[PDB]
RNA sequence: AAUUCCGAUAACGAACGAGAUCUUAACCUGCUAAUUAGCGGCGAGUACACUGUACUUGCUGCUUCUUAGAGGAACAUUGUGUGUCUAACACAAGGAAGUUUAAGGCAACAACAGGUCUGUGAUGUCCUUAGAUGAACUAGGCUGCACGCGUGCUACACUGA
RNA sequence: UGGGGAUAGAUUAUUGCAAUUAUUAAUCUUGAACGAGGAAUGCCUAGUAAGCAUGAUUCAUCAGAUUGUGCUAACUACGUC
């Protein structure tokens, strides 16, 4: 199945229970909000799968 | 008697007299526990 | 041709000839090599490429090899404190003297031969 | 388990693969052919 | 007429004699292909395909390498070029076209500019490592 | 202008999922004749994007037990898995490995829920499968490891389950699928 | 593969301008050839160290020894006999215990040296305390690498 | 004179007072010649039994030596040089006619 | 990094610890210096080219590199973000160096009936002292082995022998 | 399996007053388990880890030890309770 893009344009948190996780904003409103695994930086533009999934923040 | 001029019972501290954990290395002929005593004065100083 | 059986099996044939010598004894593999050498097969090629001469040959090399010009430090089985003197003994007789060299251990009796007879190692494991 | 023998891209398992060779023997095959791994002809 | 300068990466050092000449390299008493392996010959050959081979043909090379192993040696000997041609450049040619030749060099790399400084920490007691320990166990 | 080993172009790139393309880095200053580049490659984060794509290529295929610091051979295999590639298919290697990388790294996965994977890491991962991949062919298995190395970046390259790295790919991003 | 294009100027006027192998399988293969030094007969039944354990299962080993030694002479010219030990000395697994390594048999190389200081190419001095280079083999080996040289570049 | 000691600071204020001494006299000297520094180190296990963990410390004991070579009447050298000294630097004759 | 600072604040002011100090390793002084270090200068050959290159014996400005003294150099410097916008952090640039440049060393208070009298002519008491637990000599033994547990070494091959 | 070198058998050397319970050394022969390791559990963040050596310490003789030192130069973050 198929890759569709949004852009990271900020880093809220490192959540989960080892810390692995994070919290993160990214643009396609068009806004979505994620949760990513391995290091992110600002302007990386990060693969969707299942797209209308939102997450919840903390 | 039967000493040996080699091998372990040849040798002994220089100070204390014991047969073990001499350092023979520059020909000191002082157990390092002695040595510790004496490790300032003599010159061997501490640094890293 | 392939698949050969001489004093011992030597199957070998599509392996390389040294190495189908060694198969029997000289697993060490240098006196294989010297009598390879001095027998003078070939070491280039495969072993089921053997002529028969050339494996007779191999054991007359093989019999009695200080009258080649292979040494005697070389050779294995030397002083073997007789009045004589020997020489490499070969397969189920190297393995009979070295049986029989056990036996006369067990009779003279000293610490290597006691610890043999009961089972246990000649330099010690520390079986702590 | 071998199976490969004497008599019937120019890799040794290439050569292995298409003829069923023991690879010392697909390395003579090579130098027949032509006439550790380096540049290619 | 000379320069005299050198690299270092590790325990490696190579001095670079960059004298007026005709474009014949020496490294020791042997000539400059003769170093072996064929990846890290490209990278000492790398300074010679950045600047081409015009530069070089007014000028003899003699390179004296000691110490470090191989991977040291090969950087040391491409960061030593690297200061010999600019450094002579500077002292005998001419400021700007020395500055341009540095800028084409530095765009590629500063690497071959100035060498890593990294260098061993020490072996520390209670393990064979720097900072690696003996297994312990309950 | 550069080239790789005097062999490969490196001018021309498919743009991937853009993000890709971004991380593996394929540019002027990231461009050089040959592997082996050490330069500081811990100084943060981000920095393994400008440590060139090939250069973590023969990193990571170096890696395994006995096989440690032999950095010249693994770069060795690299090369002639190249020269393979190039032969047994049609296209230039260059362009092989990229074919390869943007079909092989997995975009998602869970740890407790699954979360999206981060490009870096997805680049990371992929690397990692293709050599991980490469080794579980090549023990013991008769075929050299040149050869099995350039199997693997040709049916990554495809898209085949004669890779490693898309199966494991596959069970990844089904797990997270079903989990989620 | 021998032959790349070349962005510097090579020299081709001495053994330091042409790599080593070539210049060795050749020297030795000419000096096997010209039979100017013996095999001898028992050196075939000897290993080169201790570190390889086994034989030395080349055939023509004993010229390249030679061949090297030769080359080693004019790259350092004052050495003796330990420096050829010591040069091709390599490691050696002593079964269990760790690896070291342990240097070449010494009397090959004694008689190789010999041999070659009999025939005109090598001497012994006081003048510089080992063994030298000298004259007529001096000359030989420069000419001889200028020859292969020549030979193999076009 | 060549001047061998364990105190730097000491061999260096030697050096200073020779130096100035000398070149009051326009007498001829090679300019302070610092030979590699010798460090003897001895590498020591703390306690003097075995218990708690394995602690090494590394003990250096650090030799200067620094050498000058001289052209002069033998006599008022050594003798500035002598009555200059603090005793922990050990003093020996060198001596050049150029 | 830190009872590190700020800030709040019935406390204000302190002190030790910590940082700091010290030893290396990291970079620059075309200053300081040449021996038992280099580099050239220059004679002399041996070799090849070709209007220099390689290789050895003899004499003898230079100090870039070998060595080692003294001294310099980063303080988050500049720029941009975040921060009570306070202490400060984050990023980019500059820079030999930006996690106090990297590594060590040093070790508060109060403990533990932790370890050591098998290091000591440091040492109490209790034991022993000519059929000695002193001094000393010859063997044997500390490594023995149905078997249980540590730390290492060497392997299980072809990115190999 | 020419991997693997445990094990054994035969040697001539070398150190020492003394080498057998093989001090150590080489030389030929001898060719065991072991197919990547259960349950468990250790170390580690950049010239490190790993791999590869080697100097020194003990030493009459004895490194598979310890301590130094280099060369070959990874992975993965760069955080969370």
């Amino acid at each position: 199945e198929k890759s569709k893009l949004a852009k990271v344009e900020k880093v809220l948190g490192r959540t989960g229970s080892r810390g692995g996780v994070i919290q993160v904003r990214a643009q396609f409103g068009r806004f979505l909000i994620r949760n990513v695994k391995g290091p992110v930086r600002e302007g990386d533009i990060l693969a969707l799968l299942e797209t209308e999934r939102e997450a919840r923040r903390l | 008697v039967h000493p040996k001029k080699y091998g372990q019972g040849s040798r002994q501290c220089r100070v204390c007299s014991n047969k073990h954990a001499i350092i023979r290395k520059y020909n000191i002929n002082i157990c390092r526990q002695c040595f510790r005593e004496r490790a300032d004065i003599i010159g061997f100083k501490k640094y890293r | 041709q392939h698949i050969l059986r001489i004093l011992n099996t030597n199957v070998d044939g599509k392996e390389k000839v040294i190495i189908a010598l060694t198969a029997i004894k000289g697993i060490g593999k240098r006196m294989a090599t010297v009598i390879c050498k001095q027998a003078n097969v070939d070491p280039t090629k495969r072993a089921g490429e053997l002529t028969t001469e050339e494996i007779d040959n191999i054991v007359h090399i093989m019999s009695t090899p200080t009258q080649f010009k292979i040494p005697d430090w070389f050779l294995n089985r030397r002083k073997d404190l007789k009045e004589g003197k020997n020489i490499h003994v070969i397969a189920n007789q190297l393995d009979s003297y070295l049986r029989e060299d056990l036996e006369r251990m067990k009779k003279i009796r000293l610490h290597r031969g006691l610890r043999h007879h009961w089972g246990l190692r000649v330099r010690g494991q520390h079986t702590k | 388990k071998l199976n490969h023998a004497v008599f019937i891209v120019i890799t040794p398992s290439a050569i292995a693969e298409k003829y069923k060779v023991n690879l010392s023997v697909a390395r003579a095959v090579i130098n027949h052919l032509a006439d550790s791994q380096k540049l290619y002809t | 007429k000379r320069v005299q300068t050198f690299g270092k990466k590790k325990t490696a050092v190579a001095v670079a004699t960059v004298t007026n000449g005709k474009g014949l390299i020496k490294l020791n008493g042997k000539n400059l292909d003769l170093v072996e392996p064929y990846i890290l010959k490209t990278k000492v050959y790398e300074p010679l395909w950045l600047i081409g081979s015009g530069k070089l043909k007014n000028l003899d090379i003699r390179i004296r390498v000691k110490g470090g192993g191989q991977t040291s040696q090969i950087y040391a000997i491409r960061q030593a070029i690297g200061k010999g041609i600019i450094s002579y450049y500077q002292k005998y040619v001419d400021e700007s076209t020395k500055k341009e030749l540095k800028d084409v060099l530095l765009r590629y790399d500063r690497s071959l500019l100035v060498g890593d400084t990294r260098r061993c920490e020490p072996k520390k007691f209670g393990g064979k490592g720097a900072r690696a320990r003996y297994q312990k166990s309950y | 202008d550069i080239k790789l080993f005097k062999k490969w172009s490196y001018e021309e790139i498919n743009i991937a999922d853009l993000s890709l393309v971004d991380c593996i880095a394929v540019s002027q200053k990231a461009c050089v004749y040959t592997p082996h580049t050490a330069g500081r490659y811990q100084k943060k984060r981000f920095r393994k994007a400008l440590c060139p794509i090939v250069e973590r290529l023969v990193n990571s295929m170096m890696m395994h037990g006995r096989n440690n610091g032999k950095k010249l051979k693994a770069i060795r295999i690299v090369a002639y898995a190249f020269e393979i590639i190039h032969l047994m298919t049609g296209e230039n290697p260059l362009q092989v490995f990229v074919n390869a990388v943007q079909k092989g790294g997995p975009r998602e996965d869970s740890t407790r829920q699954a979360v999206d994977v981060s490009p870096l890491r997805r680049v990371n991962q992929a690397i990692y499968l293709i050599c991980t991949g490469a080794r579980n062919a090549a023990f013991r298995n008769i075929k050299s490891i040149s050869e099995c190395l350039a199997e693997e970046i040709i049916n990554c390259a495809n898209e085949s389950s004669s890779s490693y790295a898309i199966k494991k790919k596959d069970e990844i991003e089904r797990v997270a699928k079903a989990n989620r | 593969r021998l032959l790349e294009p070349v962005p510097f100027v090579k020299t081709n006027n001495c053994i330091k301008d042409v790599d080593a192998d070539l210049f060795i399988r050749s020297y030795a293969t000419h000096l096997k050839l010209h039979n100017k030094i013996t095999y001898p007969k028992w050196c075939t039944f000897v290993k080169t160290g201790k570190g390889r354990k086994l034989a030395p299962l080349n055939e023509d080993w004993y010229f390249i020894r030679a061949s090297s030694i030769l080359r080693r002479l004019y790259l350092h010219p004052d050495i003796g006999v330990g420096f050829l030990r010591r040069q091709f000395s390599s490691k050696q697994r002593r079964g269990v215990a760790p690896n070291h390594t342990s240097l070449a048999s010494g009397k090959i190389l004694r008689s190789i040296l010999q041999q070659l200081e009999n025939l005109g190419y090598v001497e012994q001095n006081p003048k510089k305390k080992g063994r030298r280079l000298t004259t007529k083999g001096e000359n030989a080996i420069n000419n001889f690498a200028r020859y292969i040289n020549k030979k193999v570049y076009n | 004179i060549a001047l061998t000691s364990k105190n730097l600071r000491a061999i260096e204020k030697v050096c200073s007072d020779i130096m100035k001494g000398a070149k009051e006299k326009n007498l001829n000297v090679s300019g302070p010649v610092r030979l590699p520094v010798k460090t003897l180190r001895i590498t020591t296990r703390k306690s003097p039994c075995g218990e708690g963990t394995n602690t090494w410390d590394r003990f250096e004991l650090r030799i200067y030596k620094r050498l000058i070579d001289l052209y002069s009447q033998c006599e008022v050298v050594t003798q500035m040089t002598s009555i200059n000294i603090d005793p922990v630097v050990e003093v020996e004759v060198i001596i050049t006619d150029s």
